[PDB]
This record gives structure tokens, C-alpha cells and sequence, in this order.
């Protein structure tokens, strides 16, 4: 597929409505997507890994945050998921709990130290 | 063929070690949406522009509720 | 498209020959164990065997037809009398089927 | 000589065996390596140094009846997390195949 | 071709014809035991004589292992000695180093001696005694029911890859039964008139009762009724009729 | 190498691990191929099993001297308790056949947990044996263990003690 039908059926699920009922949306998103398209920060999965263990001690879970890290053996194991960084780095974004600095905690570097 | 089913025998798993990830850190995408999202992380993807139509878009069907 | 067929189908059996997720592939049960192949197969190769241990002076062809339902019609009908090139005036059902032509004669 | 060889010996001197290249010279010292590598493995081997007291301990008053209801009621507890430390041991095991 | 690749699925030909085995086999340690074995004796230095067996593989043991305890016997696995069945020691599997192999094989032998025991009592009526006759109808409603589970289980491979562990454990129910009637038939095998070959046939079923006075227990009633059986009829003969004639009786009790 | 290990943890010693009634589950070939330090972890764990084959004898004849009801009615209490060391035995080889990163860490880790019930139940099986208690004395020796000090033996010991009482209420029925 074309990446721009993709993100169409992205904003196909999240939504229950089809692309007839709504353009805005769907234009919004090619307006965000599009320029910003293919990452140009630091994309190590190690980054993202200490993270979603930041999150998990958090929550008084030591049971799971074992559980993931057997998890993050399993996907080293195989080795089909091109961008390991990214679809975690998506999934701890969208984290909610299932119940004063903080940028001292592990941020991607910009790489505007460098040219790319 | 046999190893390219082999190789979706190595895509079915981690789509569903994904799918544990995904509820420990309980993120409303349900196994259809982060179906889109991991081809679109295939193709290369700002995760930062993502999570925010992700959360304008579940911003809005909870005002069209 | 990987998605789409991500929700293929595997077997039960999990191989003890093969590790590193096997999705099996299944040992395939006994001859006594099929049939309608396997009965087919059977007959043909114990007819072969026969024919070699004649000479080809035996000949007994068809080691499949006739089958149930064109049998039985042709049954119902020779109580009638009739014939055919089944009737005149598998190998084992040459036992059976003189057994219930000589009563429609 | 190779990283791979430390890092697969010393994930077994937290439990309090040692490896190959790294053995125990004095009993009051802490594991030794057999150089900035080298050097990196003293503040990890006192993770083992203190887990053989806890161990030891918790093996001796378990089978102690005379030791009374508590005292084997600590063990239970001082054995469990220990339990709890070798479910995070297996795991760092299996993460290898060197991890530094 | 044709019909060697339909024999060579159906049938598996590896282990009762000269085949080696053919698979996709790649085998990770968790069980390519055997090639590890054989190849750490050759690092360990032999020097020569390689250990070379007809190599099966572990779920064809289990589906000719349910064959035989059902109570049909003779396959290629476990030859006989003086027909007491025990390991094949020419056979070996991918895994289990040959040795472990002959253990976890010889305790399934022990059971299936106890079975060729019972099944040779059954064959030794059909080629009347009126309790031996009487015995083996009860011993044949116990196999029946037992066959019938057996052969149910042997199709849900058909449909599953199953160890030896698991049909140990799976049948205990069954299995622990029949370990308390290896205890009392051995005494009751034990057989001069056949009056007092029944007496002590049918007395050791009497005892073994009271004494797990529990599911053992209701197998031990229903074979002690079915050889109380000829002796409520003449009984019963000897009242009513005014005689009982019979060869030295099927009652105890003289005239 | 799991296939081989856990059945020799159970009653299938083999060739490398070798039986004995003084100490059994020895390691007799060390491997080159294996990590260097496992194998003493391997002798650890084989502790266990060598108590779970003399517990399995002991059942094994049962079901004056050393014989009786209450004999049979120990044994089978100490079935009930010996049945998640089966169970635990085939899970993990369930586990195993598909995952090839997993070592000898997981089985130590996971049956660790009878390391506190077996040898515990080690000296009640131990004393049964070396004094002469085959009479109502046996739910004495149990009664008095049960107290335990260890949360397995705690809740373990009751179980086996209510199929001795359960036999303790046959003879003391047909007397009332």
C-alpha cells in the first residue's frame, strides 16, 4: 500500500465513521504526517526500553516489568520488527495507568548537533 | 510458500507479544488499529506526530460521542 | 496484506523433531486407518500381485468401479432379468454379486 | 580477551558460583576478575557477597525446629525473595545471545 | 511415487521397515539429545565403534503403547524374553540418551506383563470349569471399558503430539486399580479337586475386600460376584431339587 | 537436555545422573558443551529429585513389622502432595519445545519451592521408617510435624493426616 491510504484506514478505525462523513480529520493528518515523515531523532530500542521500566516501577508492578523484559527477549529472538524503537515509543505514549522535574529522565537526542 | 509462512509465523507472534505490551501499558488501540499503526512504523514514522493525531483523533469521538 | 494473512491456520501437533516454534505438519495416520485411496490401493496392488503370479493369463481389471448406488440400481433391476456387461445369461464382490443374480434369475 | 566471557560468568556470581574467568581468591574478598573492564567488576560483586549471607543464613534455620515458629516464619520470607532475585537472574540469562 | 509416497506417509516406515527417518527434522537441544550424546562421546574420545539404532521418533511409541495396553499385543517396538515384554534395546529416539530411554520404557513394560498375564487367563478358557468360565467374563467387562478408552484417546491423536509422561498419568486411575488386583490374582493364580480350586480362587477376592473396608474396592466386588455365581445356583440346586450332582460338586459341602 | 533432565528430577535416572539410595542424581559426565558453572547448579537442583524417587519407592510397596492400614492411608495423603511435582514437570517441557533462548535458571527458579516442603516431609518419611510406628502412634508423629514452621508443611501435613483419621473411623465404627 501507499502510505497516505494507510494513514486513510488509520482514520478509518479510531473513528467509526468512513472518509464521505469527514475530511478535515484526514487532511489534519496529512498536514502532521506529511514533512515529518521517517525519524530523525535517536532510534535505539534501549532508549524506549528504560522508559516503559520507568513506567512499570512506577506502578508498584515488579512481576511485569520481568514479564516485558522476556517480552523484549522475544523480539530480539526473531528479529522481524524493522523499527523496534518506534511502535514502543508510539504505545508508551499513548500509556494510561490501569490503577517535580521529569526531563531529567532519558530523552531522544534531536540531532541537530549533526547534519543529517 | 513454506519459509515465507514461517515468516508469518515469526509476524503472528510478535503481533500478539505486542498485543501483551499493549495492555500492561492498557493504551486504547484494540488489535485492528495498532494493525494499522505497525505497518505504518514499518514504513518509517515520526511516533511523535502519531501520538498526537492519535490522541486529536480520541479527542474527537469522545465529542461525537 | 501481512495482517490479512497473519490469521492463517496451524496444526495441533507440535513437532518433537523440530524446535524453534513448529507449527506441525501431522504424521498422517495408519493404512488401516484410510480409505476409498488407501482401499483403491490396495486392491490394485494385491490385483497386480495375482496378475504377475499368473502370468497375465488371470486378468481381473478395475480396482475402483463399481461402487455402491449404480450397483444397487443395477440389483433392483435384474430381479427383473435383465443384462448387461455386469449381467450375463473390487474383486471380492464377485462373491456377492453372484449370490443375488442367481435370484433374479 | 573477549567481553562475552564476563558477561556470561558473572550472572552466575550473584547466585555465588564462580565462573570461569572470574574466581574467588580470598573468602572475605568479593568476586575477582582473573583493565577498565576488570576494574568494573567490583561494585557487581557485591551483589553476590551479600546474597551468600542471606543464603546461608536461610539455609541453616529453615531445618532448625528447635529454632522455633518464628525464626523458620523469617526464612520463609528471606527464601521467597530470594526466589524473587533468581526470577530476574533467569531472565538476564536468557537475554544473552555479551550484553553490556 | 505414486504409491511408495502414499506408503511412506500413511504407514511411517521407520522403525518395523529399513529406512532411515525422514523429516524436515532440524532438532534444537530441548530434544536433539541424542546427537548431542553420540557427539560428546566422540569428543570425549571413543576412539571408533559409533552407537547406531533405527531411530524413531517420541509420539509413534505412544500410539503403539495405547495399542498395547488396551489388550492387543505384539508390535515392533518391545521385544519379548520368555514373552514378559520389555525395552527393544535396538531402538532409539532423538532424545533421552538411550539410557533414560530404557527406564521410562520399562516401567510401561511392567504394566503390559500384568495385561499378557490376564489376557493368556481369558485365551485359556475360549482355547466348562464353571469358575474360571465365570472369571473371565468378569476380567472381559473390565477390559471392554477399559479398550474403549484406550481406542478413543488413540483417535484424538489423529486430530496432537502426546510423551510418555503424559499417558502414564493420564490413565492412574485405571492403572492404580489394576496394581491392587496384581496383588490379589497373584495368589488367586496360585490354581486338586475343582471345588477347592474355586474356593481358593474366589477366597482371596473375599479378603481383599474387607480389607479396604475408596475405588479399587467396587472393582474387587464386581469380580467377587461373578464367581460367587456358580455357587448360588448349586446352592440353590441342592435345596429345591432334592440333589445336587455335579463332579465333586461346585459346592463346598459334601453328602 | 530439559527432556532428559526433567525425567531424571523424576523416576527416570539414566545414565548421567545415577541413582543411589545414599545419594542419588549425581552428574557422572560433565559436559564441554554446557556453561562451566551450571553444572553445580545442576546438583542443586538435583537435591529435589533425589527425594521425589525415595518418596516414590515408599508408595511403591504400599497401596509387628513395618505394615499395616495406617501405611496405606500415609501413602495416600502423600500422593495428594507429590501430584504438582508431577504436573510441574510437563509444564515446563510444554514451555521449552518452542522457546530456545531458555536455560537451566527457569526449572531452578521455578522448583525452588519444594526445597522447603520435601525436606521437611523428608524427616517425617525418615522417622516412620527408623523407629516402629506402623500403630495409633503414627497420627502422633504427624500431629505434632503439622505445626511446621514453613508455610508448605503447614498446609500439607493435614491432608495426610485426615486419610489416617479417615481410617482411624472404620475400626472405631464397627466398634461403636
Amino acid at each position: 500500500k501507499s502510505p497516505n491510504v494507510l494513514l486513510q484506514n488509520l482514520c478509518c478505525r479510531i473513528l467509526g465513521r468512513s472518509e464521505a462523513d469527514v475530511a478535515q480529520q484526514f487532511q489534519y493528518a496529512v498536514r502532521v504526517i506529511g514533512s515529518n515523515f521517517a525519524p530523525t531523532v535517536e532510534r535505539d530500542e534501549f532508549l524506549v526500553a528504560e522508559k516503559i521500566k520507568k513506567e512499570l516501577i512506577r506502578q508498584r508492578r515488579e512481576a511485569d516489568a520481568a514479564l516485558f523484559s522476556e517480552l523484549h527477549r522475544k523480539l530480539h529472538s526473531q528479529g522481524v520488527l524493522k523499527n523496534k524503537w518506534s511502535i514502543l515509543y508510539l504505545l508508551l505514549s499513548l500509556s494510561e495507568d490501569p490503577r517535580s522535574y521529569a526531563t531529567l529522565f532519558a530523552q531522544a537526542l534531536p540531532r541537530d548537533a549533526h547534519s543529517t | 510458500a513454506a519459509a515465507a509462512a514461517a515468516n508469518l509465523n515469526a509476524v503472528r507472534e510478535t503481533m500478539d507479544v505486542l498485543l501483551e505490551i499493549s495492555r500492561i501499558l492498557n493504551t486504547g488501540l484494540d488489535m485492528e488499529t495498532l494493525s494499522i499503526c505497525v505497518r505504518l512504523c514499518e514504513q518509517g514514522i515520526n511516533p511523535e506526530a502519531l501520538s498526537s493525531v492519535i490522541k486529536e483523533l480520541r479527542k474527537a469521538t469522545e465529542a461525537l460521542k | 496484506l501481512w495482517e490479512a494473512a497473519l490469521t492463517y491456520e496451524a496444526s495441533k501437533r507440535r513437532c518433537w523433531e523440530r524446535v524453534g516454534c513448529p507449527p506441525g505438519h501431522r504424521e498422517e495416520p495408519y493404512l488401516t486407518e484410510a480409505g476409498r485411496d488407501a482401499f483403491d490401493k490396495f486392491c490394485r496392488l494385491h490385483q497386480g500381485e495375482l496378475q504377475l503370479l499368473a502370468g497375465g493369463v488371470l486378468q481381473a481389471p478395475q480396482p475402483v468401479l463399481v461402487k455402491e448406488c449404480e450397483l444397487v440400481k443395477d440389483v433392483l433391476n435384474v430381479l427383473i432379468g435383465v443384462v448387461s456387461a455386469t449381467f450375463s445369461l473390487p474383486e471380492s464382490i464377485s462373491s456377492l454379486l453372484s449370490e443375488v443374480a442367481e435370484y433374479g434369475t | 580477551i573477549t567481553e562475552a566471557a564476563l558477561v556470561r560468568d558473572i550472572l552466575y556470581v550473584f547466585q555465588g558460583i564462580d565462573g570461569k574467568n572470574i574466581k574467588m581468591n580470598n573468602t572475605e574478598n568479593c568476586y575477582k576478575v582473573e583493565r577498565s573492564l576488570r576494574d568494573t567488576a567490583v561494585r557487581l560483586s557485591e551483589l553476590g557477597w551479600l546474597h551468600n549471607k542471606i543464603r546461608r543464613y536461610t539455609d541453616q534455620r529453615s531445618l532448625d525446629r528447635s529454632f522455633g515458629l518464628v525464626g523458620q516464619s523469617f526464612c520463609a520470607a528471606l527464601h521467597q525473595e530470594l526466589r524473587e532475585y533468581y526470577r530476574l537472574l533467569s531472565v538476564l540469562h536468557s537475554q544473552l545471545q555479551s550484553l553490556t | 511415487p505414486d504409491d511408495r509416497s502414499w506408503l511412506e506417509h500413511h504407514v511411517v516406515h521407520q522403525y518395523w521397515t529399513a529406512r532411515p527417518s525422514q523429516f524436515p527434522h532440524s532438532l534444537h537441544l530441548h530434544s536433539n539429545l541424542a546427537a548431542v550424546w553420540d557427539q560428546h562421546l566422540y569428543s570425549s574420545d571413543p576412539l571408533y565403534v559409533p552407537d547406531d539404532r533405527v531411530l524413531v521418533t517420541e509420539t509413534q511409541v505412544i500410539r503403539e503403547t495405547l495399542w498395547l495396553l488396551s489388550g492387543v499385543k505384539k508390535l515392533f517396538i518391545f521385544q519379548l524374553i520368555d514373552g514378559k515384554v520389555t525395552v527393544r534395546n535396538n531402538i532409539i529416539v532423538t532424545h533421552l540418551t538411550h539410557s533414560c530411554l530404557r527406564s521410562v520404557l520399562e516401567q510401561i513394560a511392567a504394566y503390559g506383563q500384568v495385561v499378557f498375564r490376564l489376557q493368556e487367563f481369558i485365551d485359556e478358557v475360549m482355547g466348562p470349569f464353571r469358575t474360571y468360565q465365570a472369571f473371565m467374563w468378569a476380567l472381559y467387562k473390565y477390559f471392554i471399558s477399559f479398550k474403549e478408552e484406550l481406542a478413543e484417546i488413540e483417535k484424538c491423536i489423529i486430530n496432537t503430539t502426546i510423551t510418555l509422561a503424559i499417558v502414564v498419568d493420564k490413565l492412574a486411575p485405571r492403572l492404580s486399580q489394576l496394581k491392587v488386583l496384581h496383588k490379589v490374582f497373584s495368589t488367586g493364580v496360585a490354581e486338586t479337586r475343582n471345588v477347592v480350586r474355586a474356593s481358593h480362587l474366589l477366597n482371596t477376592l473375599y479378603k481383599a475386600i474387607l480389607e479396604y473396608d475408596e475405588q479399587t474396592v467396587s472393582l474387587l466386588f464386581s469380580l467377587w460376584v461373578e464367581t460367587v455365581r456358580p455357587y448360588l445356583q448349586t446352592v440353590d440346586e441342592w435345596i429345591v431339587h432334592g440333589h445336587l450332582w455335579d463332579g465333586a460338586r461346585e459346592f463346598i459341602i459334601q453328602r | 537436555m530439559i527432556h532428559e533432565l526433567l525425567l531424571a528430577l523424576s523416576g527416570y535416572p539414566g545414565s548421567i545422573f545415577t541413582w543411589n539410595k545414599r545419594s542419588g542424581l549425581q552428574v557422572s559426565q560433565d559436559f564441554p558443551f554446557l556453561h562451566p558453572s551450571e553444572t553445580s547448579v545442576l546438583n542443586r537442583l538435583c537435591r529435589l529429585g533425589t527425594d521425589y524417587i525415595r518418596f516414590t519407592e515408599f508408595i511403591e510397596q504400599y497401596t509387628g513389622g513395618l505394615h499395616g492400614i495406617y501405611l496405606r492411608a500415609f501413602c495416600t495423603g502423600l500422593d495428594s502432595v507429590l501430584q504438582p511435582y508431577r504436573q510441574a514437570l510437563l509444564d515446563l517441557e510444554q514451555e521449552f519445545l518452542g522457546d530456545p533462548h531458555l536455560s537451566i535458571s527457569h526449572v531452578n527458579y521455578f522448583l525452588d519451592q519444594f526445597q522447603l516442603l520435601f525436606p521437611s516431609v523428608m524427616v517425617v518419611v525418615e522417622q516412620i521408617k527408623s523407629q516402629k510406628i506402623h500403630g495409633c502412634q503414627i497420627l502422633e508423629t504427624v500431629y505434632k510435624h503439622s505445626c511446621g514452621g514453613l508455610p508448605p508443611v503447614r498446609s500439607a501435613l493435614e491432608k495426610i493426616l485426615a486419610v489416617c483419621h479417615g481410617v482411624m473411623y472404620k475400626q472405631l465404627s464397627a466398634w461403636m
